[PDB]
RNA sequence: GUCUAACACGUGCGCGAGUCGGGGGCUCGCACGAAAGCCGCCGUGGCGCAAUGAAGGUGAAGGCCGGCGCGCUCGCCGGCC
RNA sequence: UAGCGGUCCUGACGUGCAAAUCGGUCGUCCGACCUGGGUAUAGGGGCGAAAGACUAAUCGAACCAUCUAGUAGCUGGUUCCCUCCGAAGUUUCCCUCAGGAUAGCUGGCGCUCUCGCAGACCCGACGCACCCCCGCCACGCAGUUUUAUCCGGUAAAGCGAAU
RNA sequence: CCGGGCGUGGAAUGGAGUGCCUAGUGGGCCACUUUUGGUAAGCAGAACUGGCGCUGCGGGAUGAACCGAACGCCGGGUUAAG
RNA sequence: GGGGAGUUUGACUGGGGCGGUACACCUGUCAAACGGUAACGCAGGUGUCCUAAGGCGAGCUCAGGGAGGACAGAAACCUCCCGUGGAGCAGAAGGGCAAAAGCUCGCUUGAUCUUGAUUUUCAGUACGAAUACAGACCGUGAAAGCGGGGCCUCACGAUCCUUCUGACCUUUUGGGUUUUAAGCAGGAGGUGUCAGAAAAGUUACCACAGGGAUAACUGGCUUGUGGCGGCCAAGCGUUCAUAGCGACGUCGCUUUUUGAUCCUUCGAUGUCGGCUCUUCCUAUCAUUGUGAAGCAGAAUUCACCAAGCGUUGGAUUGUUCACCC
RNA sequence: GUCUACGGCCAUACCACCCUGAACGCGCCCGAUCUCGUCUGAUCUCGGAAGCUAAGCAGGGUCGGGCCUGGUUAGUACUUGGAUGGGAGACCGCCUGGGAAUACCGGGUGCUGUAGGCUU
């Protein structure tokens, strides 16, 4: 037979009525899409730093000791 | 349309650039068998009903044209094949139009 | 027509006045000062509703305002040619037009 | 009316200003974009090549990538009801900085600078921005005449 | 009329929830005194959580308990499970610590008292001490039934990873189409 | 208007690295019992503890460091976590 | 004329004498006539000087029983009290347009923290308590204005500025 | 990436965040303002916001929407539109 | 092989497979300076085309106008000057471009092979289309770089089945070999009802479920078309605008026409015309009382108060309507 | 003051016309064997350095056009929000806030980073 087109307005109080409005942020996120050679590059710096320990640690125990002591050394 | 017979182009089973020879493509007709063809056979079979439906209502006017690709190194057999956006004509390695001097 | 799809097509021509619109602007000379309402009262009962009628306070199709006009053309910065008076500002690069005879 | 179209609308949007019509100057593309500074997204149209779609025409967010001549962006486009933090990709020709931020970057320096004037001089100074109150009460002198009279303009017809 | 909204009105966080074995209840007739009495944070938390239902307090796995007992600065303290405790097989270290639990399986409780521990029932927690003083509190962990892999963004879309129900692995089950770019499209 | 049976899903109630008398079997004792209790059945077997492949199939952690193998990518005992 | 029929009164009765009769006036009345009994033809079948007529008050496919409560996006109805919360009639896809699926809007079950039984001491440019939060995140949010910095090209206006 | 020092920054409000299962609906209608088709229609079609739908009370005599206005059961006083 | 059988014979739709696709698409506008947005709203285009009309690199500038030059003329060809896109970019329109994205050459296949990410429509599913990177082989250019189709916005397609290419792949059932078959990947064969059924009529012999969500009547809203007036006054009325009329304009009324719409009934309001009977309205054909006139009388025309009382007999059609004695 | 190479802003920088010229600084200009390319050493390319600043170029002048920026246009046009405000309507007034653009009349006519000269 015939019908009667649409006619929209109560959709925008529909949202409102108990809808969220920011999107849940958060610190430091998921690196996916970054420029995958960046990616590489960088896991290796991280592979490297949660190993290098006798690198990494044995040459920063020196600004250990460096700041932990000038911090007070100001006095 | 209209392409050149030969260019050179990335020969996978070599595993670089090599010239290619086109062809453009066929189809088959039936392996020998196919089970497909073999249920349908076997489902033809018996009294009564055309099983699989039949296509009537054509709506295209053009098939998407499939050119093949040959290698030429010596004992690179492979044959490769390739896409090409619809047409309504087809050539190959024809006459080539030279611009500048066209007379109606 | 049948309404399944309505939309006229072209059939006459019109204008549209705004409130303060200007439809006719008679000139002619001072004597005529009650023939010029006189006549174009006639024109409210031709048009559809009220138009108030009114006299001019300019020289004519001018822009310029009551007859200080003819004073501004004697001064020469307005210069009688044509329907109406061409404007002239003390601008432009005839600086020595203005001293032979401005 | 229509439907989709991946430029609807865009006759004016991307049209490259009322007079320069003329090839890219050169400074857009010699700016320094980091990782994590606020941009905002004006689109070319010149360009021709990675326009952001006109949803985000105007929209600025965060920046997390960056390709050779390409940033990808993060904005908050509106759809229903729900708010989507989506990801893109931009040509460097449609971005630019906003000083949005580095206003309050400023303004956090002199903070920071007021902070330490405070702790050398021991007097507690009011950090930044109260916002603004109402008028003082303040002597006006009329030394000069007395007021103006002001009257209202009896009618008159200019057709 | 006031123009507030009302769907917010009662809070769900039930006030004296299920609670239906005598043992149990009166467990809480007796926290619910300490509760109110006691300033003790750990008692407010121990008698919210005698409320919730198993499915909200599943049981704390042995091994769990070593491993998160054994850091450092919790030597000598009593270790204190709303839950209950199952022995793990994948621990060969005998025990060496003392637990307080609602419920303890028969084999980790011959597993501890073997290690010369000790088991507290609630009631003997409470009247060794009416407070957290020096005790540990765990949870056996909550997002480890299997419907949390079935949960979460409908499989079929782009990027979940979650778990269908389909009645078999079989390789003709759901792998067909939307699966393999082989068959239509995939994820 | 799950009315009843069979699925399946999730919440909730009660018994744990397992769980389950499920079909059979045993006391003879048959009003009450067509129940109740018991078992190398203790479990063939279901469901679970292990995924993935179309399929042959493969199937869950490293670290310090002694040397010799150019510590050469690396390996073999090392002592240890 | 009996017999057989059944034209016109659009006559009568029309909860009737009758699930089709009555009164008059009507065609035929030795031929293709009217009629009793016997016998045959059976349902997609018979039989029809053919109107889809007749086949037991039923025929453009009879009656009975079973499959069988067939089936329906379609109308009808859908049985005690109070208390608490409370919409949609819009997106997309569909042999889709009186229908579903999906989103949205809805209720219920809960959870993770806030920590206002905040003593017998002792502060925040972080809120709450204020003895003071060892035990304490004032963390967070907004259908809002404020201060900044951005985006558009409608209203208005223009043609001695292009079309 | 590891270590160190400095604390929170504009007004007004207020507890937030998070998961599972899920009934009804997918025939709307009207009004201030903007707007397309028509000559216009209690006509057809759009945006915002609010209502009627799902809702009663005072007032417009009478009424789905207009104006005021939001409901447990009552006593006293006071108003809105009128 | 309609003798006999089973079954189908789209949706949208100002009531109805009549017309037309608003059924996939893309541009401009409506569209109200986020940006989403409706109607069988308006102006339009597509189912292609290109070995270059792709990719680089170099070199030139186009439209038209002005003055000159033998045939040569309004227009061939040559030269100088002016030359802000007025031209060309395959096609609709919009955007974009002037040592280019146009014009001419030169070289070439990046229109190739391979994972993932994102945009576009939305459930933020796919297909289509596009964005930016990464790993290979390349192209051009000295080189920096640019290129993974067309300067951007459209130009195209699921399961099943068939077909072709791929590795010295897996399986082919107790084992081995070989044919063949099934596998795994990538393209193609197509579903224009364009998220993708395989499909002709007629029912005036019709049937059942429903619908006033939807027509054919009256009833409502509107009054374009139909009818009745009013205003302005160039003229006709020999003379004279208004005795009587009235063009070019314009404002209303009435619902005795015909439309437009779908609100009320589809588990029913009996729907043409005629016959008989009551009553009502007035914008009056006749009559009572009046003004006016191009009114001498006689007739007749305009207007006022006014529905108390009249408004016929017949031929022809069913006639309403008409026509004639 | 000023020029040279590369530029950033890309008209306060453009266009027209006249005047002025603090090296060989750019440039005009003289040739074509080498390199190169054209029908033409006009262009491009190469090799030069006799004269020239006539031109470009720079600076200046213009009751110049243009352009930028101010006024007047105007608290007008316009609009967020309100009413049991007027009007038969078309439209309009008011309360509250925001607030433009022509015509017309002023002013201005490149600034500047970098590496490198000269004071004709
Ligand atoms: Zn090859």
């Amino acid at each position: 037979a015939k019908s009667k087109n649409h006619t929209t307005h109560n959709q925008s109080r529909k949202w409102h009525r108990n809808g969220i409005k920011k999107p849940r942020s958060q610190r430091y996120e998921s690196l996916k899409g970054v420029d995958p050679k960046f990616l590489r590059n960088m896991r290796f710096a991280k592979k490297h730093n949660k190993k290098g320990l006798k690198k990494m640690q044995a040459n920063n125990a020196k600004a250990m000791a460096a700041r932990a002591e000038a911090i007070k050394a100001l006095v | 349309v209209n392409v050149p017979k030969t260019r050179r182009t990335f020969c996978k089973k070599c595993g670089k650039h090599q010239p290619h020879k086109v062809t453009q493509y066929k189809k088959g007709k039936d392996s020998l068998y196919a089970q497909g063809k073999r249920r349908y056979d076997r489902k033809q079979s018996g009294y009564g009903g055309q099983t699989k439906p039949i296509f009537r209502k054509k709506a295209k006017t053009t098939k998407k044209i499939v050119l093949r690709l040959e290698c030429v190194e010596p004992n690179c057999r492979s044959k490769r094949m390739l896409a090409i956006k619809r047409c309504k004509h087809f050539e190959l390695g024809g006459d080539k139009k030279r611009k500048g001097q066209v007379i109606q | 027509t049948g309404m399944r799809g309505a939309f006229g097509k072209p059939q006459g021509t019109v204008a549209r006045v705004h409130i303060g619109q200007v439809i006719m602007s008679i000139r002619t000379k001072l004597q005529n000062k009650e023939h010029v309402v006189e006549a174009l009262r006639r024109a409210k009962f031709k048009f559809p509703g009220r138009q108030k009628i009114h006299i001019s306070k300019k020289w004519g199709f001018t822009k310029f305002n009551a007859d200080e006009f003819e004073d501004m053309v004697a001064e020469k910065r307005l210069i009688p040619d044509g329907c109406g008076v061409k404007y002239i500002p003390n601008r432009g690069p005839l600086d020595k037009w203005r001293a032979l005879h401005s | 009316t229509n439907t989709k179209g991946k430029r609807r609308g865009t006759r004016y949007m991307f049209s490259r200003p009322f007079r320069k019509h003329g090839v890219v100057p050169l400074a857009t593309y010699m700016r320094i974009y980091k990782k994590g500074d606020i941009v905002d997204i004006k689109g070319m149209g010149t360009v021709q090549k990675g326009m952001p779609h006109k949803c985000y025409h105007g929209k600025t967010g965060r920046v997390y990538n960056v390709t050779q001549h390409a940033v990808g962006i993060v904005v908050n486009k509106q759809v229903k009801g729900k708010i989507l933090a989506k990801r893109i990709n931009v040509r460097i020709e449609h971005i630019k900085h906003s000083k949005s931020r580095d206003s309050f970057l400023k303004r956090v320096k002199e903070n920071d600078q007021k902070k330490k004037e405070a702790k050398e001089k021991g007097t507690w100074v009011q950090l930044k921005r109260q916002p603004a109150p109402p008028r003082e009460a303040h002597f006006v002198r009329t030394n000069g005449k007395e007021p103006e009279l002001l009257e209202p303009i009896p009618y008159e017809f200019m057709a | 009329g006031v123009d507030i909204r009302h769907n917010k009105d009662r809070k769900v966080r039930r006030k004296e929830p299920k609670s239906q074995d005598i043992y149990l209840r009166l467990l809480v007739k007796l926290y619910r005194f300490l509760a109110r009495r006691t300033n003790s944070t750990f008692n407010q938390v121990v008698l919210k959580r005698l409320f919730m239902s198993r499915t909200n307090r599943p049981p704390l796995s042995l091994s769990r308990m070593i491993r998160k007992m054994k850091l450092p600065g919790r030597e000598n303290k009593t270790a204190v499970v709303v839950g209950t405790i199952t022995d793990d097989v994948r621990v060969q270290e005998v025990p060496k610590l003392k637990v307080c639990a609602l419920r303890v399986t028969s084999r980790a409780r011959s597993r501890i008292l073997r290690a010369g521990g000790k088991i507290l029932t609630f009631d003997q927690l409470a009247l060794d001490s009416p407070k957290g003083c020096g005790t540990v509190l765990l949870s056996g962990p909550r997002k480890g039934r299997e419907v949390y892999r079935h949960f979460g963004k409908a499989p079929g879309t782009p990027h979940s990873h979650t778990k269908p129900y389909v009645r078999s692995k079989g390789r003709k089950f759901e792998r067909a189409r939307g699966r393999r770019a082989s068959r239509g499209y995939k994820n």
